[PDB]
């Protein structure tokens, strides 16, 4: 019957309040482990489950290049202490938010995106929406604090995110990064170190220590690129921001 | 090459053109809508990419 759930989502996009709504006078305040930055924690009750929730620092991606929030939120995604995730998106900056998603749900951890701020936002078609991510999108009103419920279903019966290829990266660079993945633990699934490759591309200093054996293998990973790609992380992010643009288009 | 749109290739390549730019050149000269302009500056400037200039907004390149 328990359930981990993180709460993650940019700075100033409801995150306090929602993870308020949902546990109430249940939460505990510490700090994560190593650290200062607080990491606090609350429990609540689902029709199926007992969820403890762990709310993650306000985060634009997991791209470390001093802010520790990328390195926290990152970090503790990888470790596998969540079984399933709550992305808070504001509906109102579509095009900000969903780096951060398109992240998380190219790593392949179980999500729910709450979407917020629906009525400072554009009109969204929540189910295309829903549909391009491969994930659920409950809408939520929390001037009000309704869909609450709905999350809460959504917690209940969402196991795994539809499997679809979000991102179209350049050849070379799924080359190398699948390069690199040969040459880090086996104890780190295989979707898990292809993605672990393409942000050491792209310059997450965190996701490089993570990584162990490749950290020192990243520079002939460049090189081999030298013949082909100039600057491989603007490549990743930029193609990152081409399905944005797709996602963007397709559902506003 | 998804598309035949914004490449944040694109908004280097033509910041390295013309040296700085405001995001709203940017987003006409390169017929891209405003937010998805401001999105790709942010995070080229977290990256470290681009730099803003406060003179009102003038984008150009390095860290
Ligand atoms: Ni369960
Ligand atoms: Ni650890
Ligand atoms: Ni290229």
């Amino acid at each position: 019957q328990k359930l981990t759930v993180g709460l993650i989502g940019n700075p100033n996009s409801g995150k306090t309040t929602l993870f308020n709504q949902l546990t109430g006078a249940r939460q505990r305040v510490g700090n994560w482990a190593g650290v200062t930055v607080e990491r606090k924690e609350g429990i609540f009750a689902t029709t199926d489950h007992q969820v403890t929730l762990v709310d993650l620092p306000g985060t634009y991606s997991l791209t470390t290049i001093t802010s520790l929030d990328e390195q926290i939120a990152c970090h503790y995604i990888l470790s596998g202490d969540a079984d399933m995730l709550i992305n808070v998106v504001d509906a109102s900056n579509l095009e900000r938010n969903l780096y951060l998603t398109l992240q998380l749900l190219e790593l392949g951890i179980p999500c729910v995106v709450a979407l917020n701020m629906l009525d400072i936002a554009v009109r969204i078609d929540i189910d295309a929406l829903a549909a391009r991510l491969g994930c659920p999108v409950i809408p939520l009103v929390s001037t009000r604090g309704r869909g609450i419920e709905a999350l809460k279903i959504a917690l209940d019966r969402h196991q795994a995110n539809s499997d679809l290829e979000l991102v179209h990266y350049p050849q070379p660079l799924l080359r190398e990064a699948d390069l690199l993945a040969q040459q880090m633990s086996a104890q780190i699934p295989p979707r898990q170190r292809r993605w672990l490759g393409l942000q050491m591309l792209e310059g997450d200093i965190y996701s490089r220590a993570y990584a162990g054996d490749a950290a020192d293998k990243l520079d002939i990973a460049l090189a081999n690129l030298s013949d082909e790609i100039d600057d491989p992380a603007l490549h990743i992010a930029d193609a990152r921001y081409q399905t944005i643009a797709a996602i963007c288009d397709a559902v506003s | 090459p998804l598309g035949s749109m914004a490449s944040l290739m694109e908004v280097r390549d033509m910041l390295a053109l013309q040296g700085r730019m405001e995001a709203k050149q940017l987003s006409a000269r390169l017929q891209t809508p405003q937010p998805l302009i401001d999105a790709m500056l942010e995070r080229m400037e977290a990256m470290g990419k681009v730099v803003r200039i406060s003179e009102q907004e003038w984008w150009a390149l390095r860290l």
